[PDB]
RNA sequence: UGAAAUAGAACUGAAACCGUAGACUUACAAGCAGUCAAAGCCGUAAUUUAUUGCGGUGAUGGCGUGCCUUUUGCAUAAUGA
RNA sequence: ACAUUACCGAAGCUUUGGAUCUUAACGAAAGUUAAGAUGGUAGGGGAGCGUUCUGUAAGCCAGAGAAGUUAAGCUGGAAAG
């Protein structure tokens, strides 16, 4: 239950590489204000999300 | 200045243009066709043969189901294969394998006759056996031997 | 290589180069407008570090090179380092005692004008 | 510079042993492999055994 | 044209206007070389083949300059009885230019 | 009197890692990797140094036997003419010759055979 | 396969894997020697052919103290009864020939 | 400001270790990982110029049971890092 | 199984250089040649490399760049320079 033989760089380069990995989150530009948000979310911007209000951003 | 090299000699392959040879195999004996065939596929006839890379020219057999063997070899030379499953063991006859895939037992002396490893399964890439007495390369105009 | 105008680091920040690189991996050689949006979307420490390095880095290029607004901007390259360690301890049972080490990672980035 | 000129053979070097494999007294350093001698020691007394 | 010559029981390739690297030659021997024992010449399309030398056939060369080549290290050791040994080595070798195949 | 100044094993060290630049993984780095590979890389320089004639000469073989696949002479039929009719060519310059200039070496064998 | 079986086995085996064209080279090599040795008072000329490793103590001291420390080692020596006793002794390891 | 600001809370900053960029190679392959041969590609220098060298990578072939202790005898699945 | 003529095959032998030692001869010595002899654990003998410090040194080389690390190249039979 404790490694035989300590890994070469390659194997625990390989390991590291594959699971450490992050994907990105799809976009898509606000209607209103043109940053891009999210898809399927209400933009952190501007509050609106399909031409509605539903945030009162503040500072 | 100019050195005059006498050194061993060796061909770059980007410079030899591979032939094919036509080999029957009617009438004549396994290990014999399967003898000639590695030396024509190793490159052993050319001058500037090199067990390094592959100069030799490519084997394509016809009338590989009409090789004829001695002895009783046609009701007991037997073939093996394991499944690597436990028990797994599968013999053949030399009769029912040659039935069920008539090039098989040609193929199978020429890959063991075959040197191992990445080149020689290159050589075994280079070698096209059939079954009746046609082949479909005729584009390449092979030499008949 | 580096145009030292141009660029911005951060040193001896808290988190640690393995969870940062993927992070860094995913902006790097974009466009300014597409990582600032990846880094403000994505809920990982890294990202937030990566965002203020990175808003930095532009916010230099941008006042010494007045005509350079945030759609010509593209993260040229991006390096993630190992900064000093802190050991502190964590006790378990039968009296053993082990060290369990805190990582800080140095963040270099520097922008350049879109092709 | 005057250069004193030793005679020769008039200061042998030394034997410094347990130095390297090349020196020709390397590891075991001239005592031999086990035993009581390869340890400092041998029964003085006129010994025999 | 050229031609297949013994030089101190060592066979070489001969060819006019052209080098030869060959194995130390004395320094009495630093003026003007001339080899006697040629086994074949081959100009311009005909061959003749020594039995075991052609007759009438000469190769006269220019010394030119001695060369070292690149070092060596023989090196051995004895597995778990510490002990070993290290040689350096670098061959000197002779260069002729080959003025005339007296064919 | 206390003869500590340590210039001398990283100077081993360097010496060891210039000559074992580009071997894989951590023997190329390590001190202890490096200079066990390449002490036994060495001794395979020595070995090897003494096989390579064994190696060409075999090739040298292997092609004039493939050069006099074409005629009716088995190449120990071919070295037994060559020393009976008194030709003292040399293995290497005959495969080299097979190569350059087939017809030469075509001639030396029609020659042979009487 | 037992153990003690198979070692008789391969050492049989490797005892009579003996070509019996090198016999006949050996067996006509004996013979010449036994003619020339049946000589007496010629100067005859004696090469070393096998080496002295492996050999018998007592046959190792005879070839040396003939002068023939390796293979290929050449002498002349007289044949007298002393040179004779020698030689057939130490006949299978040596190639007699004859210095006119 | 200073001669130096990769002297800015620290001279010189090596190795272990962690990266970035570029060159070549790698997804039919069984490699104590090295050595001996060796095409292709890249860098450079010569000979007027596509062939030789020095370099770096390296398809492929031959060979190859880490090291140190202790043993009649260790790749040993004996010890030690 | 018995005959004829071969070939392959090792660090063995021969050939081609180069190093040391012993003996013998030549030579005023120095050295030059003739012969053989140089696998090696335990162990004995001999010759060197490198490090620090002191005298030589109130010398010599250094702010026009010293030690130290780092890259490339080169040299010696090895340490190494
Ligand atoms: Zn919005």
């Amino acid at each position: 239950a404790v490694p035989k033989f300590k890994p070469s760089k390659s194997r625990s380069r390989t390991r590291r590489s594959i699971n450490m990995r992050k994907k990105i989150p799809q976009f898509q530009e606000c209607s209103n204000c043109g940053n891009l948000g999210v898809r399927h979310r209400i933009c952190l911007k501007c509050g609106y999300y399909r031409n509605n209000q539903y945030l009162e951003i503040g500072l | 200045n100019k050195i005059t090299n006498n050194d061993t000699i060796w061909i770059k392959p980007k410079t030899v243009e591979k032939k094919w040879y036509v080999i029957d195999a009617a009438d004549r004996i396994l290990g014999k066709v399967a003898v000639d065939v590695v030396k024509i596929l190793r490159g052993k006839h050319k001058a500037y043969y090199t067990p390094h890379q592959d100069l030799g020219d490519n084997v394509i057999i016809i009338n590989a189901s009409k090789v004829k063997l001695t002895g009783k070899k046609y009701q007991q030379k037997l073939y093996y294969r394991h499944s690597r499953y436990p028990g797994g063991l599968y013999s053949d006859t030399f009769r029912t394998l040659s039935e069920r895939k008539p090039c098989a037992p040609l193929e199978i002396a020429i890959k063991g006759m075959l040197p191992k490893g990445p080149l020689g399964r290159n050589l075994f890439r280079n070698l096209k056996v059939f079954s009746g007495s046609e082949h479909t390369l005729k584009a390449q105009n092979p030499i008949k031997l | 290589l580096v145009n030292r105008r141009y660029t911005a680091k951060g040193k001896n920040l808290p988190s640690s180069p393995k969870k940062v690189r993927p992070i860094a991996d995913n902006i790097r050689g974009e466009s300014y407008i597409k990582a600032i949006a990846v880094l403000c979307s994505m809920p990982n420490k890294g990202a937030k570090l990566l965002e203020k390095v990175v808003k930095s880095a532009a916010s230099n290029a941008m006042y010494h090179n007045k005509n350079l607004s945030e759609d010509m901007i593209f993260v040229k390259t991006v390096m993630v380092d190992d900064g000093r360690r802190r050991k502190k301890i964590w006790p378990r049972a039968r009296g053993r005692a082990d060290r369990l080490v805190n990582r800080n990672c140095h963040i270099f980035v520097e922008v350049d004008e879109k092709k | 510079m005057f250069n004193l000129l030793k005679p020769k053979g008039a200061s042998k070097r030394r034997k410094i042993v347990g130095r390297g494999p090349g020196s020709g007294l390397g590891k075991t350093s001239g005592r031999g492999q086990k035993g009581q001698k390869a340890r400092n020691t041998s029964p003085r007394l006129g010994f025999e055994g | 044209m050229y031609a297949l010559v013994e030089i101190n029981g060592k066979q070489y390739k001969a060819i006019e206007g052209e080098f030869l690297k060959i194995d130390k030659i004395s320094p009495v021997e630093k003026d003007k070389l001339e080899f006697n024992s040629v086994l074949l010449i081959n100009k311009d399309g005909e061959v003749k083949i020594g039995k075991p030398y052609v007759v009438n056939s000469l190769i006269r060369c220019t010394y030119k300059e001695d060369k070292k080549d690149k070092k060596v290290v023989s090196y051995r050791y004895r597995r778990r009885k510490s002990s070993e040994r290290k040689v350096g080595h670098r061959q000197t070798y002779s260069y002729i230019l080959v003025d005339e195949i007296v064919f | 009197a206390r003869a500590k100044n340590g210039t001398v094993h990283v100077a081993r060290r360097k010496r060891i890692l210039k000559k074992t630049k580009g071997f894989w993984g951590t023997k190329k780095s390590n001190y202890k990797k490096a200079k066990d590979t390449l002490r036994k890389g060495m001794m395979y320089a020595t070995r090897d140094r003494k096989v390579r004639k064994r190696d060409f000469r075999r090739l040298w073989i292997s092609r004039i036997s493939a050069a006099l696949s074409d005629t009716g002479v088995t190449y120990s039929r071919f070295i037994e003419g060559l020393l009976k009719s008194n030709i003292k060519i040399n293995r290497k310059i005959l495969s080299n010759l097979a190569i350059e200039d087939v017809e030469a070496f075509k001639k030396i064998v029609l020659e042979i055979r009487r | 396969i037992k153990r003690k079986l198979r070692l008789q086995l391969k050492k049989a085996r490797f005892n009579a894997s003996r070509s019996r064209s090198k016999n006949k080279c050996f067996i006509k090599r004996m013979e010449n020697n036994r003619k020339i040795i049946s000589k007496n008072n010629i100067n005859v000329q004696v090469f070393l052919v096998r080496s002295l490793i492996g050999k018998l103590n007592k046959k190792v001291k005879v070839l040396k103290a003939l002068g023939l420390n390796k293979i290929g080692d050449k002498k002349v020596h007289f044949l007298n009864e002393s040179i004779k006793g020698m030689l057939n002794e130490t006949i299978n390891m040596i190639l007699l020939s004859e210095v006119m």
